[PDB]
RNA sequence: CCCCACUAUGCUUAGCCCUAAACCUCAACAGUUAAAUCAACAAAACUGCUCGCCAGAACACUACGAGCCACAGCUUAAAACUCAAA
């Protein structure tokens, strides 16, 4: 448990932790963006509202 | 009466019904090269009709032929025969 | 040529080699990844055992055995022993869907063994024996 | 009784073991082997199996129909042409 | 009826294979079958290892015997092939050419089912 | 000697066309929203096509374009619906301009 | 309930037992979508014909009687006391 010898691996672990935190933040940003999916659930719900299903007669 | 009125008749523009690739062709358990086209290369699983594209009758014929070949020593069960890996890909499935 | 994910077939002439050895001669690393344990045995192509390492053999006990960390440690130990015995490239054959299914493999890569192929040998009966009854949770 | 290193085998490309394992898992998933193993861990009684199969078939029908409707209507996601009226 | 015996024989030299085929066809004739053709599919590695008569076979010679036999002779021939040692595996099927292929017009599309639920407002 | 409706329908170009799938028609752009072109090709419903990357500025209001019709109206009945859901537009592929 | 081990049992053969939320709780046959469609929910409303069944709840898949290879059983199956509900 001597940090002086382990400096390289300690730095690697710290960099991985920082990358993981920044990637979680970027993933939240991407989810707000919605680029990965074909469309966000909100916009899809709006689209389905525009063209509702009609299981009844009128 | 009136000549320009419509006439009752069959749909002339009706396209012919789509035929499965194996329509009109005999499926035989000895034709391991053909049966191997409808099995998974890695697991030997028989592909569903949504993958093969065959009709119900030809799908059942392929299934029974594959089972008969597997049980009678003509076809491997757990994998696709390597000799038939380069045969035409007639199954709508991509793994990569 | 184009890389093919399908393994080369024994009895066929294949230009692929690994340290001058054919695919039929590369040693085999069997990774049984149970739900509570992960065992890794390295054997020669001629079926000669060379190394063995499990989460239990690494000093992990009880629920700690069935973790990715324990499997990775076991993989590192097994890879170290195999490299001591002269093994470089391995064909990985994994059976079971335990937590250590993949991490153990990583351990081997961390140990210094190159994985040329990965094979799943999880025992899937075609409706043979009857497994135990469902738990109530 | 079969030959070995043919079934469920994926060759690693330039030591990309991560991608090779991902491809192997995708193959097992698409062929349904993973779900089969998970369901075969504990015995599923025939009534429970029938109920699960019925539920999954109804789910497949609903999901495919919803996907078809979404794809059909996606063209109508374009900009509003009569804005202000 | 018309049967097809698919036969996998132990990989042997030509005299032994000829003797085995002659013995099998003679047995078929003795049981009453009229043999019409004997088709050789060649010798090939078996798809999987077969253990027959305390011997593991990796290669086998594949043959077909098309014949017309009375229904009662099939069971006796199956027993005879089971007792034989030179036969890795023998299976008698009904001849595939007997079953005529009915003409298929094409894949008739299946329309979406309708009126499965009442049109009352929900 | 007044022409009847049946006579008009029988000799109408839309009737003479037959099925609209893979038929080349001449449409006129009547509305543009950014890169979306709303083209009327004489059918009941207009089509909406993306402005092509090549000669994008060449597409303006009143432009005559060559379309390849795929369907006069986009309708499909979905799970549980009692009537076909229609988007009130046709399906056509914009090839280019006609001179 | 969770974990481990094992037995009756699950399997074969020869007899029994004859019960299930044995329910798709939606009878068989023929026909209609016309309307006056339609309590509610469910899986739309109906017509002709026939058979079987039902008539407040609980007592009650109970008692007695009877029949059965069944003997702590199964089928048929009440009544009295009680309540204004179920
Ligand atoms: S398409 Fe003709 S039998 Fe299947
Ligand atoms: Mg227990
Ligand atoms: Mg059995
Ligand atoms: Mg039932
Ligand atoms: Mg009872
Ligand atoms: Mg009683
Ligand atoms: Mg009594």
């Amino acid at each position: 448990f001597r940090d002086d010898a382990c400096r390289k691996e300690i730095q690697g672990f710290l960099d991985c932790a920082a990358r993981a935190q920044e990637a979680r933040k970027m993933r939240s940003i991407q989810e707000t963006l919605g680029e990965s999916g074909s469309l966000l659930p909100n916009k899809l719900n709006k689209l389905l509202q525009r063209f509702p299903n009609k299981p009844y007669l009128s | 009466s009136n000549e320009d009125l419509p006439i009752s008749m069959e749909n002339p523009y009706k396209e012919p019904l789509k035929k499965c690739i194996l329509c009109g062709k005999h499926v035989d358990y000895k034709n391991v090269q053909l049966l191997s086209q409808f099995v998974s290369p890695f697991t030997g699983c028989i592909y569903g009709r949504h993958i093969t594209g065959l009709c119900g009758k030809k799908q059942k014929e392929i299934t029974k032929a594959i089972k008969r070949a597997q049980i009678m020593g003509f076809m491997p069960v757990t994998y696709k025969d390597p000799a038939y890996l380069k045969d035409p890909k007639v199954c709508n499935i991509r793994y990569r | 040529t184009k890389f093919s994910i399908y393994p080369p077939i024994p009895g066929e002439e294949s230009s692929l080699r690994w340290a001058g050895k054919k695919f039929e001669e590369i040693p085999i690393a069997h990774i049984k990844a149970s739900h509570n344990n992960t065992q890794i045995q390295v054997v020669s192509a001629s079926n000669e055992p060379l190394a063995f390492a499990s989460c239990g053999t690494e000093g992990f006990r009880n629920a700690k055995k069935g973790t990715g960390i324990a499997a990775q440690t076991a993989g590192i130990a097994a890879a170290a022993r195999a490299k001591q015995k002269g093994v470089i490239h391995i064909r990985v054959v994994v059976k079971g869907l335990g937590p250590g299914r993949l991490s153990a493999m990583h351990g081997l890569i961390m140990g210094g063994l190159e994985v040329i192929s990965i094979t799943d040998n999880t025992p899937i009966p075609h409706n043979g024996c009857r497994p135990r009854k469902a738990r109530k949770l | 009784k079969h030959l070995k290193f043919i079934a469920r085998t994926v060759m690693v490309q330039e030591g990309n073991v991560e991608s090779a394992y991902r491809t192997l898992n995708r193959i097992l998933t698409m062929d349904g082997l993973i779900e089969d193993i998970k369901h075969r861990r504990y015995y599923e009684k025939p009534c429970r199996r029938r109920q699960r199969e019925s539920y999954e078939r109804c789910r497949r029908i609903y999901n495919m129909e919803m996907a078809r409707k979404i794809n059909f209507l996606m063209r109508k996601n374009r900009a509003d042409p009569w804005q202000g009226c | 009826p018309r049967y097809e015996l698919a036969l996998i024989l132990k990989a042997m030299q030509r005299p032994e294979t000829a003797a085995t085929l002659k013995r099998t066809i003679e047995a078929l004739m003795d049981r009453g079958a009229i043999v019409r053709d004997l088709e050789n599919l060649g010798e090939r590695a078996l798809p999987y290892r077969i253990s027959a008569h305390s011997q593991q076979h990796n290669r086998g010679g594949y043959f077909l015997v098309d014949f017309y036999a009375p229904t009662a002779a099939v069971e006796s021939m199956v027993e005879h092939l089971s007792r034989d040692i030179d036969v890795i595996r023998g299976n008698i099927v009904k001849h595939p050419l007997t079953q005529e292929l009915k003409e298929c017009e094409g894949i008739v599309p299946v329309p979406l089912a309708e009126k499965l639920y009442s049109t009352k407002k929900r | 000697n007044v022409e009847s409706f049946a006579s008009m329908l029988r000799h109408s170009p839309l009737t003479q066309m037959g099925p609209a799938k893979d038929k080349l028609v001449i449409g006129r752009i009547f509305h543009i929203v950014e890169n979306d072109l709303y083209i009327d090709f004489g059918g009941k419903f207009h089509c909406v096509c993306r402005r092509p990357e090549v000669d994008g500025e060449k597409y303006q209001k009143g432009t005559r374009v060559r379309l390849r019709l795929l369907d006069l109206e986009l309708t499909s009945r979905f799970l549980g619906a009692t009537t076909d859901t229609t988007v009130l537009e046709a399906n056509a592929v914009l090839l280019g301009i006609q001179e």
